[PDB]
């Protein structure tokens, strides 16, 4: 559960 | 929560000049540390990515470098488009930015001229009494207004403003208002306000007297 | 160019709600991750909320988590924030910002990229009211140059836009930052230095806007 993962 | 710290918080400089403004983390970031420029009243722009790639439109007189907890952004020959604030970023855990730096233009020290207003007839019908301070046209930014009724010094009843660095001769200027009831108004006689600042050999006090 | 157009701003009541949106354009919107950021006077940046680009993972700050809600369509290339239970402590310019887009897909972490211009939401009682115009007269109280102005006081909600007779005097005005004053009402000053010779002959007036309220009001200032 990273947010900093990609979001694209 | 990660904390940036950015160093200064205000650097004056003079175009041609190299600057240097460092950014600190709480822990470790690796390299996933950006620089962001924002002028007054517009959008930031996105300058430098992963600590040291410079964006395609950003010229190269900008750079940074840096892992882990310390980060610097350098601008090897300072040109007009630079006067800005500049934020830092860490995006290693959520999204945390800096205080922001703000490099403004340096030149001569000016002193304030200084002027005071009493409040006006009209104001005075209504029940409330603004004294008005104005600090025009001055440089560097550090400015010490304070309040006094009567040699009184006042605290909590003042608020000022400050308008952004002028684009033509790089002064400040400074607005503070003292706001009393007319009650209270009405039972003092002398109000001042006092400026301390670098353009001025001592202290400069302009007042009047209330009813005069 | 890479757009994003931010629309919904204004004033809300205390504990009420509110929604955002953003238009996108000058990319494929349903490509990238969303943010929004906001800046309350006085404090600095503070990251809100990140949406994927499919609207899967949704993230929030601590300051907003269970008020406020991210989505997006994608059809529409429109991305919403819908604010509830919102508080003093809300009032910010929000941005719409862009995941950082990388077609290399090179790095472990994202960050950001492009920033809309922001809208403005102010958090707040008060109820629209036109300001009261007083002069700051010039007096004795600097040589060859003097200083008259204009006190804007008791308004809600900004802006004012203040001119000097009519556009026609604009060198040597300062139009001051407003303050917020704790009746809820922002006041503002905007002074001008002048010969003091000109004291006499010369007529000052200053013109102050207040659209919120459909207030024109034009003050002669006199020594």
């Amino acid at each position: 559960p990273d947010p900093n993962a990609n979001p694209n | 929560d990660i904390q940036m710290t950015q160093s200064p918080s205000t650097l004056s400089a003079s175009v041609g000049d190299r600057v240097t403004i460092t950014c600190r983390a709480s822990q470790s970031i690796s390299r996933w540390l950006a620089w962001f420029q924002k002028k007054p009243g517009k959008a930031p722009k996105l300058l430098i990515y992963t600590a040291s790639n410079l964006e395609s439109g950003v010229p190269s007189r900008f750079s940074g470098s840096g892992s882990g907890t310390e980060f610097t952004l350098t601008i090897s020959s300072l040109q007009p488009d630079d006067f800005a604030t500049y934020y830092c970023q860490q995006y290693y855990n959520y999204w945390t930015f800096g205080q922001g730096t703000k490099v403004e233009v340096k030149r001569t020290v000016a002193a304030p001229s200084v002027f005071i207003f009493p409040p006006s007839d009209e104001q005075l019908k209504s029940g409330t009494a603004s004294v008005v301070c104005l600090l025009n046209n001055f440089y560097p930014r550090e400015a010490k207004v304070q309040w006094k009724v009567d040699n009184a010094l006042q605290s909590g009843n003042s608020q000022e403003s400050v308008t952004e660095q002028d684009s033509k001769d790089s002064t400040y200027s400074l607005s503070s208002t003292l706001t009393l009831s007319k009650a209270d108004y009405e039972k003092h006689k002398v109000y001042a306000c006092e400026v301390t600042h670098q353009g001025l050999s001592s202290p400069v006090t302009k007042s009047f007297n209330r009813g005069e | 160019q890479v757009q994003l157009v931010e629309s919904g701003g204004g004033v809300v009541q205390p504990g009420r709600s509110l929604r955002l949106s953003c238009a996108a354009s000058g990319f494929t919107f349903s490509n990238s991750g969303m943010h929004w950021v906001r800046q309350v006077p006085g404090k600095g940046l503070e990251w809100v909320a990140i949406i994927w680009y499919d609207g899967s993972n949704k993230y929030y700050a601590d300051s907003v988590k269970g008020r406020f809600s991210v989505s997006r369509d994608n059809s529409e290339n429109t991305l919403y924030l819908q604010m509830s239970n919102l508080r003093a402590e809300d009032t910010a310019v929000y941005y719409c910002v862009r995941a950082y887009f990388d077609s290399e897909n090179l790095y472990d972490k994202y960050g950001m990229d492009v920033w809309g211009q922001g809208t403005t939401v102010t958090v707040s009682s008060a109820s629209t009211k036109g300001p009261s115009v007083f002069p700051l007269a010039p007096s004795s109280k600097s040589g060859g140059t003097a200083a008259l102005g204009c006190l804007v006081k008791d308004y809600f909600p900004e802006p004012v836009t203040v001119s000097w007779n009519s556009g026609a005097l604009t060198s040597g005005v300062h139009t001051f930052p407003a303050v917020l004053q704790s009746s809820g009402l922002y006041s503002l000053s905007s002074v001008v230095t002048v010969p003091s010779s000109s004291l006499g002959t010369q007529t000052y007036i200053c013109n102050v806007n207040h659209k919120p309220s459909n207030t024109k009001v034009d003050k002669k200032v006199e020594p």
